[PDB]
């Protein structure tokens, strides 16, 4: 007979992580349009 | 069924399938091009999602086989789902084969 | 298609290169990665399946 | 010259202190979500259910955990997806507006989770996952399971696999099923 | 764009078949799909429509081109005692016998 | 910088507690439902012709069913359809605004229907649907039928 | 398709990926029991018996 390695496995709790893409936005960004006109 | 009626033949055959009935879509030509998808695009739309095109290879298990594609086994079946199909217009709308077949 | 698989894969390609065999006819096929076009989903995000 | 309510920006003024993660789930993921915790087979996280950490540009993890808020209300008409917001702490200047980042939203608890190795979880020419499982009686099967998501180096199963049984992970070769075996430990 | 449109409207397309296998449990239909034919009078190549507009105003292949059969090749013609004509020049093959062939 | 009559937004404020659903349909379909309705054969419910109930994005049924609204008057010449409205209530907040979804609206209730299995009819040399039957002196004929929409596995 | 935000459809979205034969037309059955064969003809000019 064959000898091999074999687990014992039982039930446990786990967290199911997903893993999702997407881009870094800005917190507070301001485009400095001017409001007031002349060179 | 003149040499059935022969006594000096036995058990004639045709060695062949007689005519049944063969479902003839007919794509309204001008209608389609007019609301905008072009005609190309129907006969890919057609002939992929019916015709079960050949796209490329990939191997497996030591073996290069092939790659189909086709409509589903519930998306063919009757002149009902025929109409499920939709084909793309030219400005990203969708045109269904009720407007055009 | 099991079966049929294990035949065009494994028999049929030994099978056709004896001495006599000149032409064969598989009853089935292999394995052949089918992709099936749900077209609702299709439908849903305005793709061909072109 | 510059005119007044210019539509071209003159200088662009952003600060860092925090940064938005726009993270887009798509609409069929938070469906079955919503099929799944309503039935008793995914328990809602609750207290640690905010956090969500960041996978950057390099497979390095990020070392702050950051939560999240308003998982968003529309969709787009496109790709069907809806966009999460999600937010970083961020002391040094390490992470930049417009990197292209993943993220691991964490949502479900488990509460009865079985999890078999990758080295006991091979596929057949089926490609279905199979795993050899040795019986009560002492000889070995074959068993047909699905395997949805890989938790670090160990797959966990949903059905066809159940709880206390035994699959060999190591010596899978020369094992055949309907043949005789022993259990030791490696 | 005449080439690209008259290589886009006489396509012979593999149009799929209705009930094709694989089948959903319980289909009791079949019939082979023909989907457009590629055409074969005249009146068939004059009414290729090569654009048109959402309005519904077209340009067909009549106000294009002159469409009408003609030779395959216009360069080798013959003649007979003043009647027009055309022949075929027999070679006898290897091996073979003149008055047999 | 913030101008007045601004073209592009700064947030959406939206409810959503009865969605409205644009349901979208062919006009040839539409123009032969309208032919088959005023060819008297088909009687148009007043019981279940309000009844909506859409079914989500992934096959699954909507749990509750709502009203169905007008249909607009006018087709689009970029696809050639008309679009239907419906009134669906959202109490639990769990269908969002723009997600794709289909309807499943009647469009006429047949009074004493008769229905040919896929078996015993077919076509001759011309197109036209026959049926071989039997007569009451136990004698088989041909008779052409008018058979063309499949529900179920008959005609 | 993928936008700039980053929000794709992948093709599980849109189709269901599963290996099958490519054509299902013919499909024999041995004595009861599913099965499959490889029909064979002999070349011209050769043997049956060393074949």
């Amino acid at each position: 007979t064959p000898e091999v390695g074999i687990v014992t496995l039982e039930a446990q709790t786990v967290t199911l992580n997903t893993e999702l893409p997407g881009r870094t936005n800005a917190f507070r960004i301001a485009e400095v349009r001017p409001q007031v006109n002349g060179i | 069924m003149l040499a059935a009626q022969n006594p000096a033949l036995q058990r004639v055959r045709p060695n062949g399938m007689s005519d049944e009935p063969q479902y003839k879509l007919e794509i309204d030509d001008e209608k389609a091009s007019a609301l905008g998808v072009s005609l190309a695009d129907i006969n890919s739309t057609v002939s992929i999602a019916w015709g079960s095109s050949y796209v490329n290879d990939f191997i497996d298990r030591g073996r290069v086989k092939r790659v189909y594609l086709q409509g589903r086994p519930d998306a063919r079946m009757n002149p009902d789902d025929l109409s499920k199909w939709y084909v793309r217009n030219d400005k990203g709308e969708m045109v269904p084969f009720n407007a055009f077949a | 298609e099991d079966l049929s698989n294990y035949i065009v894969s494994n028999i049929q390609d030994p099978l056709s290169r004896t001495k006599g065999v000149g032409d064969f006819q598989v009853f089935g096929s292999q394995y052949s990665m089918r992709i099936w076009l749900d077209p609702a989903k299709l439908n849903s995000y305005q793709l061909t399946p072109g | 010259l510059v005119t007044n309510g210019q539509a071209n920006a003159m200088a662009t003024v952003q600060q860092l202190d925090p940064i938005y993660v726009d993270v887009t789930q798509p609409s069929t993921a938070l469906l079955r979500l919503r099929r799944e915790l309503a039935s008793g087979q995914l328990e809602r996280a609750g207290d640690n259910a905010a956090k969500v950490s960041l996978k950057l540009e390099d497979g390095s993890q990020y070392p702050l955990e950051g939560r999240l808020e308003f998982s968003e209300v529309s969709v787009d008409e496109g790709t069907g997806s809806v966009t999460i917001r999600a937010v970083f702490p961020n002391p040094n200047n390490e992470l930049l507006p417009g990197m292209f980042v993943h993220a691991q939203l964490q949502e479900g608890v488990k509460q009865k989770a079985i999890l078999a190795p990758q080295q006991g979880v091979t596929r057949d020419l089926k490609g279905q996952a199979t795993a050899l499982v040795v019986n009560a009686q002492n000889k070995v099967e074959l068993r047909v399971i699905k395997a949805d998501r890989v938790i670090g180096d160990k797959w966990l199963v949903t059905e066809g696999l159940n709880a206390g049984d035994k699959i060999i992970t190591e010596g899978l070769q020369f094992v055949q099923p309907g043949v005789e075996v022993k259990t030791v430990p490696a | 764009d005449v080439s690209s449109a008259i290589q886009a409207q006489n396509v012979q397309i593999s149009s799929g078949q209705l009930g094709g296998l694989p089948a959903v449990k319980g289909q009791q239909l079949n019939a082979t799909i023909i989907g457009k034919t590629r055409l074969q009078t005249a009146e068939q190549f004059e009414n290729i429509l090569l654009k048109v507009n959402p309005d519904g105003s077209q340009v067909r292949l009549k106000d294009v081109a002159d469409v009408g059969l003609g030779g395959q090749d216009y360069s080798i013609n013959a003649q007979f005692n003043g009647s027009p004509a055309s022949g075929i020049a027999i070679k006898l093959a290897t091996g073979a016998n003149a008055l047999d062939t």
